């Protein structure tokens, strides 16, 4: 007898993974192979990330993309768990630069636009990677990118940041380095654009034997740029390659990008960088993979209203603001500057002994999870239902800190009240004491 | 149907030849493909009790890290039960489960009520906001006696950001 | 009819723009506080809420600006008491000591047939859109974001026979009982045509009768803005100088033309009205989003 799962049968280990080994498979009627990602269940608990395996198998197998990974199926037995995944035989685009060296600028601009493109879809339905590197990008028998090892992944929930130390020193970001909170699209980003110097130069930009020599290179932001780059590119790694998260460049701002607009194919980005609805957007679902995939006349209705909504430009300025000639009519007869939370030049430790004080005169119940982050519930003494915000110290400068206030949504049916209003209201207490 | 229930059996240490004998194959040698320390073959079971045991280079044996049934002749197996959570991915996945202040993300440092928008729109209408912002408590300082609060919240795909004017 | 059914189809979260703004006002707050609050974020209209109650109580608008000063002013010697030292809870109290009113909300999963209906019913001008679960108020719908919705989203063809109907033969608008202003009136009277006669504007004329210039309900809150409530004396014109430097003539339509054109007209120039006029611009009545969207609706 042989190993077989699925109809499958496993042939040899492809590669290694922390929770399992990864291994060819071949189908014992049509010869098709897949990738099994074999999950050992006892080890999966041994660490518990047991929650966190089960949120990216329900990701994973919801994307659709042709440079993403598909899972196909996850089949589940009493002491593993088998994920059958699309195979590429190309193998990992580290390998492939290492054998032929640095691609010209034609083929790491196909490449380099397929893998942003893939990085584009996870951010669209709010997933980062994390781990993005030619390692983890593979390449089928026509040379296409498929991005691959979502096991470091996360999805991003609102208001929340990530401080997990994650992926490579040479693809981190200098915030990630640093151990400083990060949105994480922008820390995908980062790793694009040493991923793109790596097709373009056949190096990576920072690279030291000495560790901490590494970590200062990457907090710099100072890279070779070789003789025989593109000034175009040179400016596009520049600004993907921005220490600042705030000056980095967005995947708006690359589309964007004159050299990387050169030869892009449609199919790689149908839909606008936003990444929330808009009016015209709809318009195109009421009236009932594609965009994806090569061109089909139900995908390409979706395009031609969507480039017939765009030739007059008249439909735009009624869904959202634009931020900087005739004055809207109830715009010109009417300034307050608005802060996050509020600031305390005290010691930290007299800030939060301030703060706990004053959510016990309250009367809140309040958890320490850190000594700078603080969980506080307040019951309504009119609903009879509870309100729940999270507290966190932040260090804005040397002398200058900051107590941010963040809603908790509840898990509440139908619930008497505004949870925004009652929100705002249960900081308006805390506030008036500490101010 | 549910009468083929795919199940691992893996032998992990050494040898030249590893069998698996049970009472689904009616105690037949099944030989084992090795891959460097671990022997596997996977069976799909019916469900309910099966009994088994390894024949390792000339050995019969159990094994001593997997769940065992001592008979009164003295006979020792190896016994699993096939049960049906197990085949269900996420059934499978839920009984498995059962200093200094961090500084100031620059994110937050975006105020959506501070940027200025177009003359020529809708005064109520605001830039799309960056996922992190939304929930986070915004304010202005408290002037004539009145405290104002703000936050952006999400609806499905849409944005409110919602002042409140209360009163010290 | 294809407007009416397209209404019925359609859900109020399709109205709610991407990223809004929307103020909320305590009733404990000073009144005088709240109507300066709407001049500084922009916002013609407030939800108002009770921390007593735990919920929202109704709507504060340029209406009720118009109420309190038309009521309580004196002369331009005296400030108004009442205007100051008020709070919006109180005022309210005061407004309606034997009649009592609602708050007239809208869930944002019905229709805008619904919407429509609840805007003609209770004769308002602002309806929010409040999600039942959580309770938050979403979005203040309007007349005008609903009539620009629909000429967006709905293809011309097919074209109804009254699109293409004369204003006169369909007989929409006002053409009796008219609500209009001298060029030399004080601002004082003005506030008592609007509290009388509770219409949206009053077209500014002339001794012939001609409209050169409309106040509206909206042109009041200007009051507010540049802090001089306090001297109603002056005239509607000196009130509307404010506009002068960026002003197109007061947007008009006569009754030979077609339903579509004055649609068309009202949605790009963003009114919420227009002034019906002979060839000498002298005043035969108004045409307002309310009588668009009830003729819509109806038929
Ligand atoms: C490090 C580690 C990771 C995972 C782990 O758990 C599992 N490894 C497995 C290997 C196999 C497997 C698959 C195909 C095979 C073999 C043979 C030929 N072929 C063709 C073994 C199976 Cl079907 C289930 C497994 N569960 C065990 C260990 C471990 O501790 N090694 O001892
Ligand atoms: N949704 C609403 N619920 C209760 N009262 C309202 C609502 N909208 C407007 N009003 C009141 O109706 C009157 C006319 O306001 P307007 O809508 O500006 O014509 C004012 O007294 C408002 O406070
Ligand atoms: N200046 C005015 N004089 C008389 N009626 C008006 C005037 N403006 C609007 N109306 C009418 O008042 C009703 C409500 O319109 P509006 O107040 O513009 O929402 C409609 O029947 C209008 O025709
Ligand atoms: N028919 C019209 N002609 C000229 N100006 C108008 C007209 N309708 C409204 N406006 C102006 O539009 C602004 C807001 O009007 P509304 O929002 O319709 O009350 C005010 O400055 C009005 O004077």
């Amino acid at each position: 007898g042989s190993v077989k799962i699925g109809h499958y049968i496993l042939g040899d280990t492809l590669g290694v993974g922390t929770f399992g080994k990864v291994k060819v498979g071949k189908h014992e009627l049509t010869g098709h192979k897949v990738a099994v990602k074999i999950l050992n269940r006892q080890k999966i608990r041994s660490l518990d990330v047991v929650g966190k395996i089960r949120r990216e198998i329900q990701n994973l197998k919801l994307f659709r993309h042709p440079h993403i990974i598909k899972l196909y199926q996850v089949i589940s037995t009493p002491s593993d768990i088998f994920m059958v995944m699309e195979y590429v035989s190309g193998g990992e685009l580290f390998d492939y630069i290492c054998k032929n060296g640095r691609l010209d600028e034609k083929e790491s601009r196909r490449l380099f636009q397929q893998i942003l493109s893939g990085v584009d879809y996870c951010h669209r339905h709010m997933v980062v990677h994390r781990d993005l590197k030619p390692e983890n990008v593979l390449l089928d028998a026509h040379m296409n990118a498929k991005i691959a090892d979502f096991g470091l992944s996360n999805m991003m929930s609102d208001g929340e940041f990530l401080r997990t130390s994650c992926g490579s020193p040479n693809y981190a970001a200098p915030e990630v380095i640093s151990g400083r909170l990060y949105a994480g699209p922008e820390v995908d980003i980062w790793s694009s654009g040493v991923i793109l110097y790596a097709l373009l130069c056949g190096t990576l930009p920072f690279d030291d034997d000495h560790v901490p020599t590494l970590f200062k290179k990457i907090c710099d932001g100072i890279f070779y740029t070789p003789q025989y780059l593109n000034p175009s590119v040179i400016s596009l790694l520049k600004h993907m390659l921005q220490v600042d998260p705030m000056k980095r460049a967005t995947i708006k701002d690359i589309r964007e990008h004159e050299w990387f607009k050169q030869d892009l194919p449609k199919y790689l980005f149908p839909e606008d960088p936003s990444y929330s609805s808009t009016m015209i957007d709809d318009e195109a679902l009421k009236e009932v993979l594609y965009n994806r995939n090569h061109q089909d006349p139900l995908a390409v209705a979706y395009h031609l209203i969507i480039d017939n909504r765009r030739i007059m430009n008249e439909a735009k300025d009624f869904y959202l603001a634009t931020s900087p000639t005739r004055p809207h009519p109830e715009r010109v007869p009417f300034k307050a500057k608005w802060h996050l939370g509020i600031r305390s030049q005290s010691r930290p430790n007299d800030i939060m002994a301030e703060v706990c004080r004053a959510i016990k005169q309250l009367d809140y119940e309040w958890k320490v999870v850190n000594p700078y982050y603080l969980r506080v519930r307040r019951k309504n003494p009119v609903t009879s239902t509870y309100s729940k915000m999270s507290l966190q110290l932040y260090q804005v400068d040397s002398r200058t800190y900051l107590l941010d206030f963040r809603s908790i949504d509840d898990e509440l049916t139908p619930r008497p009240g505004s949870h925004t209003i009652e929100f705002f209201e249960m900081c308006a207490n805390l506030i008036k004491i500490l101010a | 149907p549910a009468q083929a229930r795919p199940t691992v059996f893996r032998w992990t240490g050494g040898g030249k030849e590893v069998y698996l004998s049970g009472s689904f194959n009616n105690w037949s040698k099944l030989p084992l493909t090795r891959d460097h320390n671990n022997f596997v073959a996977i069976l799909d079971l019916p469900e309910g009790e099966h009994q088994y045991k390894f024949f390792v280079d000339g050995q019969w044996t159990h094994d001593p890290s997997e769940p065992i049934v001592t008979s009164q002749l003295g006979t020792v197996n190896n016994i699993i039960q096939v049960k049906k959570t197990d085949f269900e991915v996420f059934d499978a996945l839920m009984v498995d489960s059962q200093r200094a202040p961090p500084i100031l993300p620059p994110h937050l440092l975006q105020v959506i009520l501070n940027k200025d928008t177009g003359i020529s729109c809708d005064p109520a209408l605001l830039p799309e906001p960056n996922h992190v912002m939304l929930n986070h408590l915004y304010a202005l300082s408290i002037k004539d006696g009145v405290m104002v609060l703000s936050a952006t919240h999400r609806y499905k795909k849409k944005y409110v950001t919602t002042l409140l004017y209360k009163p010290i | 009819s294809v407007y009416t059914s397209f209404m019925k189809s359609h859900r109020c979260y399709d109205l709610i723009p991407t990223s809004s703004k929307l103020v909320v006002f305590d009733t404990s707050l000073q009144v005088k506080k709240a109507f300066f609050a709407l001049v500084t974020n922009g916002v013609r209209a407030a939800p108002l809420w009770d921390s007593k109650k735990q919920s929202f109580v109704g709507m504060l608008t340029i209406t009720d600006f118009i109420n309190i000063l038309h009521r309580y002013y004196k002369s331009a010697l005296v400030q108004i008491y009442e205007l100051e030292e008020h709070k919006i809870e109180t005022w309210r109290e005061v407004y309606l000591q034997d009649s009592f009113k609602p708050l007239v909300c809208i869930s944002p999963n019905a229709s805008l047939f619904d919407a429509v209906s609840s805007l003609i019913r209770n004769k308002i001008h602002r309806l929010p859109v409040i999600d039942p679960e959580s309770g938050n108020t979403l979005y203040i719908l309007t007349h005008k974001r609903i009539l620009k919705f629909l000429k967006l989203f709905i293809t011309e063809f097919p074209k109804p026979e009254f699109m293409s109907k004369s204003l006169e033969e369909l007989q929409i608008g006002t053409y009796a009982n008219i609500a209009m202003v001298r060029t030399t009136t004080p601002v004082y009277v003005a506030l008592g045509i609007f509290v009388q006669h509770r219409v949206s504007a009053l077209p500014v004329v002339d001794e012939k009768g001609r409209v050169v210039d409309i106040y509206s309900k909206f042109d009041v809150i200007n009051l507010a803005a540049e802090k001089t409530y306090n001297n109603l004396d002056v005239s509607v014109t000196k009130a509307l100088q404010h506009r002068s430097h960026y002003f197109e003539g007061v947007l008009k339509c006569y009754l030979h033309e077609t339903l579509e054109t004055i649609i068309n007209r009202l949605v790009e120039a963003e009114v919420h009205r227009l002034v019906v006029v002979d060839e000498n611009d002298v005043v035969k009545g108004i045409v307002s989003l309310s009588d668009i969207l009830q003729a819509l609706v109806l038929t």
